[PDB]
RNA sequence: GCCCUGAAAAUGGAUGGCGCUCAAGCGUGUUACCUAUACUCUACCGUCAGGGUUGAUGCCCUGACGAGUAGGCAGG
RNA sequence: AAAUAUGUAAGAAGUCCUUGUUACUUAAUUGAACGUGGACAUUUGAAUGAAGAGCUUUUAGUGGGCCAUUUUUGGUAAGC
RNA sequence: GGAAUACUGCCAGCUGGGACUGAGGACUGCGACGUAAGUCAAGGAUGCUGGCAUAAUGGUUAUAUGCCGCCCGUCUUGAAACACGGACCAAGGAGUCUAACGUCUAUGCGAGUGUUUGGGUGUAAAACCCAUACGCGUAAUGAAAGUGAACGUAGGUUGGGGCCUCGCAAGAGGUGCACAAUCGACCGAUCCUGAUGUCUUCGGAUGGAUUUGAGUAAGAGCAUAGCUGUUGGGACCCGAAAG
RNA sequence: GAAAUUGUUGAAAGGGAAGGGCAUUUGAUCAGACA
């Protein structure tokens, strides 16, 4: 009789797809990647700035 | 291409495996890596107006 | 607004109760309407639509008719089951015995399914005794044979029967029925 | 009766269910059977084909009943028997004593050729038989006796 | 008959209500009402009356001081929404005030002689602390009004 | 009859309670399954241009369109094809699987819609909020796994996020799955469409066209 | 490019009016705002449909839909 | 020699094996038809949609039209 | 060389203010929070308090203000029209009835059906009752003389609902009315063929034919009624110049 | 003893017609709910 919509309403975003438990206390919605030190070789950067 | 479509039946169930002989349309594309050894991308200008006649 | 793809407010083409105001058959309706939902047995909607009909659409089954389809292999045994009216047919002789479930049985049609030891059962009868409508053979009378239907389809080189109130040569035989005068249908 | 007829639904609309345009008129396109050779031809070829015309001979001063031969078939015959009797002479099946059919006591003409009749022969006493109800009676034992 | 009887009529059982799911929960004040608050009245009797808020009652209103010797308004309650929550604070530690509750004010011409003791038993305790900070007193004696120019939607109190 | 209740009862209990935590597994797996996707073409980016290459992106797969014009004076072949699919509605929106059959769905539809590659969290935020289903006809709204699980489980697709992975991801019951979806119902976008005049082209002045990326700032706005 | 000349008609008069000149004009860009019987959500009337269930033209659950001359049917 | 328009096809009424019928036809037990019996149904042989498909009877009103875009004929042109 | 920030995007991150809505009416459903007993914002609003208890809300009406609104009816591609009818009111005022019909529908009976020309009867135009005929239907086809419907379980094939068997099911097999497609058989017409016979010109067996018919192939009709449509009638109502 | 149409009396409105629609003010008026 009613529409719920579960992006308010907890009771309902966690009547479907739990996980929005683990989701919330694991944050994740943060969660920084890890942190890679590739450098874009020379050509690619000589083209980049060209004219 | 129903001659063809029973010999690639058979061929897969003397090997039990699976058919799909019905045609997909073209998919729309992959993930493609194209090198620049060998080509340095060439850049181009818009051209000024010019009389030829 | 919306582009509709098809025509609003379209009722269904189908009768969902018979036209007729007779009482019992609207019994016979209350029941089978309660069978037809509350049991599988595909016989049950049949007859229970079958029950609906217009008068055209329930044409005489004949006694012969009958005869001739227990005459089909392990058919022998089976109720018959017509939703309507049962004739009687001088043309037969031997008629085998059985017993069929009718609407309306014709004197002629009762006397002779009783004096070959058969009986006569009407629609609530053969309810109690197949309830999913067990053993049974439904019959239909042929509805395309009406006169009426000599006319339908009326057109040039159809072959159909005109619309006429009078009949013989001089009635409609000649400008365009003949090569010889004009041309032919 | 009145009350159910539409042109009491069509009380408070103008021109009745006649249209605006070419409203309802005494006799456009002629009273009765007018111009079926001209504006009307298309409906009388198609629905009435051979309407115009004559076909055949005259006839003059014909009585009906002249021809008057009332036609049975086979196919009954055995109604006219009456019922109670009838299973009688269907045992029997005797040429000793078989019953007499007087067709034209019943009030038919010609006896024709439809159907098939059980073997037990019969007396036919008739005017007119086609060549197949003979045959059809004689194969069951019966004959066919010329009246009239 | 003048007119043909129903074939129906409806039924005279009255039907039972649902089992509603609506809890009573507390009420949450503002972060601005905290008790002893220099409050404005907005509306009503007192309105415009500079008071002190003393206690949250249960029925969700608040308990007002003000104090009577001062201002004139007696212990009393107020309604949060219509109380405009100054940034000025004296300090209620001295003031008992537990006895001061929902059925305090119960409806149960005159005024009851407990009533007046209990006014001047806060009252005493409150000017004292007003006296602490200077105008304080003269402040709470004053009516408030906006005067010409004022904008409640920049003004801060 | 007292006693085989509980019977009953405690059975579909832990039968919800099962398929409970194998939706709770599931989600949890496709969560890895984007978030290390994503990572990899990142990744995959960087290490193109490391090398001096460049990494060229596959082409999308699905596309998401909504109907932006009215139901008048549309010529016939576009009409037709609005409907096959399933826009009949001013703002209406669907998704399409991207293949040439029906890129040419999208040429010849091109002036009455906008259209785009959606995200996931446009794909979520559209199936819980916006997400019905399609029950004998009526239109059912999607409040309960079963409801899913009832119609599409046969396929799979026990749960509203696995419609949504099923969606996003195209893949084997796309064309199931999604037609299970009704269409979606949009309102007009809240803060406006930012161009003074919709029908041109986005490259031309916005509204009609594919936007590609900026669909989904779009249909986030509508619904 | 904008501006001027080229540019003559009959009652008094129309960028709709007032009026406007680093515009309230012309070209172009950026936002914010106004508001349709249209879109979105809810309530209600009705129409169609599907389903349930022993005032039977019954009771109930569920979804979709609603422009109209000439005209057809239907309930009153 | 395009564009837009347009015909046909994308299987169970299909495919393959075996071998019956005949006054047709062949020099010929050759073919042409139409069959018996055996084999192959997962994706049942592109996409999309489908809120259902098919079918019959019967009868109203209408048979002055006009407009816009583009194509376009007569006319200097026209609210032709 | 190490940051920051813009931008774009994401969060099943947290939170302040306002608006409209509160459908439903015991319980059943999916859940959440808890060790637990319980609790909940989880299949639609409850709690607490105040005022009034009447013209206060509200209805009606007249007026006033804001914005909006051309005169109907008809013909027409187009009418507010510088198109036409209409000063006002009352009362009257227009698709009828009949004969014969097409479909559809309901009812009675059914290879039949229709009692009411007539007779019997009567509580007297009613109701009740009935003999013989008659009409339609049950045979068609030819201009006509005339002939006149089973090779076969009333045929074969392809689909068919229902029923039957096997099966826990999914299915497989069997029978298959109505109906549809197609190939065949029968009857009349037309064109061949011309046997046994016979009186010699009568007779027409047998087997055929891209020919033909409003036909056969285990009957459907008949009657009474209703809407709608048909035609003839003053024929929806009023109207000629004439004869 | 209706209507058109008119006399008187009573209320009201009216800067080149009148009459209509939505909405509230005002005035006039009036129904509905408890012992
Ligand atoms: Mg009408
Ligand atoms: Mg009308
Ligand atoms: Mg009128
Ligand atoms: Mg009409
Ligand atoms: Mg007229
Ligand atoms: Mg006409
Ligand atoms: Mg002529
Ligand atoms: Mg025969
Ligand atoms: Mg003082
Ligand atoms: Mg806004
Ligand atoms: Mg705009
Ligand atoms: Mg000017
Ligand atoms: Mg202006
Ligand atoms: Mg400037
Ligand atoms: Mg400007
Ligand atoms: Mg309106
Ligand atoms: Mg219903
Ligand atoms: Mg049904
Ligand atoms: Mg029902
Ligand atoms: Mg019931
Ligand atoms: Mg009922
Ligand atoms: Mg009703
Ligand atoms: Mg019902
Ligand atoms: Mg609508
Ligand atoms: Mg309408
Ligand atoms: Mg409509
Ligand atoms: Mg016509
Ligand atoms: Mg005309
Ligand atoms: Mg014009
Ligand atoms: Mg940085
Ligand atoms: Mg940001
Ligand atoms: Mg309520
Ligand atoms: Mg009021
Ligand atoms: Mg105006
Ligand atoms: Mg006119
Ligand atoms: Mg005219
Ligand atoms: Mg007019
Ligand atoms: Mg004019
Ligand atoms: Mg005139
Ligand atoms: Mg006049
Ligand atoms: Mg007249
Ligand atoms: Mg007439
Ligand atoms: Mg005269
Ligand atoms: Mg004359
Ligand atoms: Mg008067
Ligand atoms: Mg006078
Ligand atoms: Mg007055
Ligand atoms: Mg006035
Ligand atoms: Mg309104």
């Amino acid at each position: 009789v009613l529409k719920k919509n579960p992006l308010k309403n907890k009771q309902v975003l966690l009547r479907l797809n739990p996980y929005a438990k683990v989701f919330a206390a694991e944050k994740l919605g943060s969660k920084k990647a890890e942190k890679t030190g590739t450098k874009p070789a020379a050509v690619f950067t000589e083209t980049l700035k060209h004219d | 291409r129903v001659k063809a479509n029973a010999a690639k039946r058979a061929e897969a169930k003397a090997q039990g495996v699976a058919v799909q002989l019905k045609r997909q349309p073209a998919q729309p594309r992959e993930s493609r890596i194209v090198s620049t050894e060998g080509n340095v991308p060439q850049t181009l200008a818009p051209v000024p107006y010019e009389t030829f006649i | 607004g919306i582009d509709h793809t098809s025509k609003q407010h379209k009722r269904s083409g189908h009768r969902t109760a018979p036209k007729s105001d007779n009482v019992y058959l609207k019994l016979l309706v209350k029941l089978y309407t309660f069978l037809a939902r509350r049991t599988d047995a595909p016989f049950n909607k049949v007859v229970l639509k079958a029950l609906f009909l217009s008068k055209i659409n329930r044409p005489p089954v004949s006694v012969s008719r009958i005869a001739r389809a227990l005459k089909q292999e392990g058919a022998a045994n089976k109720t018959v089951v017509v939703v309507g009216t049962v004739t009687d047919d001088a043309r037969i002789f031997e008629f085998p015995k059985t017993t069929v479930a009718a609407l309306r049985f014709t004197a002629g049609a009762r006397a002779k399914i009783v004096k070959a030891g058969g009986e006569c059962i009407t629609l609530d009868q053969l309810a109690v005794r197949a309830p999913k409508g067990q053993n049974t053979l439904i019959l239909r009378g042929p509805r395309n044979s009406r006169e009426a239907v000599r006319h339908f389809g009326m057109g040039p080189h159809k072959g159909k029967a005109p619309r006429i109130l009078s009949t013989g040569r001089k009635f409609e035989r000649a400008r365009g029925r003949r090569r010889s005068k004009g041309f032919k249908v | 009766p009145s009350r159910f007829t539409k042109t009491r639904k069509h009380r408070g609309h103008v021109s009745a269910g006649k249209g605006r345009i070419g409203k309802h008129r005494k006799h456009p396109g002629g009273r009765g059977m007018a111009g079926g050779q001209h504006h009307h031809r298309i409906n009388m070829d198609k629905y009435h084909p051979g309407y115009f015309g004559k076909v055949g001979m005259r006839y003059f001063h014909k009585q009906q009943a002249h021809f008057w031969k009332p036609v049975l078939n086979l196919d009954k015959l055995w109604t006219l028997i009456p019922e109670d009797k009838r299973d009688q002479y269907l045992k029997s099946a005797s040429k000793e004593t078989a019953p007499v059919i007087d067709t034209l006591a019943a009030g038919y003409g010609k006896i024709l050729g439809k159907g098939r009749i059980p073997n037990v022969p019969v007396i036919v006493k008739a005017r007119f038989v086609s060549k197949l109800a003979e045959e059809k009676i004689r194969a069951a034992g019966g004959v066919v006796e010329l009246i009239a | 008959s003048a007119q043909k009887a129903p074939k129906w009529y409806p039924s005279e059982d009255v039907a039972a209500l649902k089992k509603t799911r609506k809890a009573a929960r507390p009420q949450k004040l503002r972060a601005s009402l905290v008790p002893g608050t220099v409050l404005i009245l907005l509306a009503g009797r007192f309105r415009g009356k500079r008071v002190v808020y003393l206690k949250h009652l249960e029925d969700n209103t608040l308990l007002i001081s003000g104090p009577f010797k001062v201002n004139g308004v007696p212990l009393r309650r107020v309604n949060a929404r219509y109380v405009i929550a100054t940034s000025t604070k004296v300090s209620v530690e001295g003031v008992n005030v537990e006895k001061f509750n929902v059925e305090y004010f119960a409806k149960e011409k005159e005024i009851k002689a407990e009533r007046v003791e209990d006014q001047k038993v806060v009252d005493k305790a409150l000017i004292a602390e007003i006296k602490k900070t200077p105008l304080l007193k003269q402040y709470l004696s004053a009516s408030f009004s906006l005067k010409n120019g004022d904008k409640p939607h920049m003004l801060k109190f | 009859t007292a006693e085989q209740v509980a019977a009953e009862r405690a059975a579909r209990k832990a039968a919800n309670k099962e398929k409970r935590a194998i939706i709770l597994e599931r989600n949890a797996a496709y969560q890895k399954e984007y978030e290390t996707a994503e990572r990899n073409i990142i990744q995959a980016k960087r290490d193109a241009k490391a090398a001096g290459s460049y990494y060229v992106e596959a082409q999308h797969k699905l596309v998401f369109v909504v109907r932006i014009k009215g139901i008048n004076k549309i010529p016939p072949k576009p009409r037709k094809v609005l409907q096959l699919l399933r826009l009949t509605r001013i703002n209406s929106g669907t998704f399409v699987k991207v293949t040439k059959a029906t890129l040419e769905l999208l040429k010849l539809i091109e002036p009455y819609v906008a259209y785009g590659y959606p995200s996931y969290s446009t794909i979520r935020q559209l199936v819980y909020k916006r997400g019905f289903g399609k029950i004998n006809k009526q239109r059912v709204p999607l409040s309960d796994n079963a409801i899913i699980e009832a119609n599409l489980g046969k396929y799979g697709i026990l749960s509203i996020d696995d419609l949504i992975h099923e969606i996003i991801t195209v893949g084997p019951h796309f064309k199931q799955a999604n037609n299970f979806l009704w269409p979606f119902k949009l309102s007009n976008p809240s803060g406006g469409w930012g161009v003074p005049r919709k029908f041109k082209h986005f490259i031309q002045g916005g509204s009609f066209g594919n936007r590609e990326e900026f669909i989904n700032k779009l249909v986030k706005s509508m619904n």
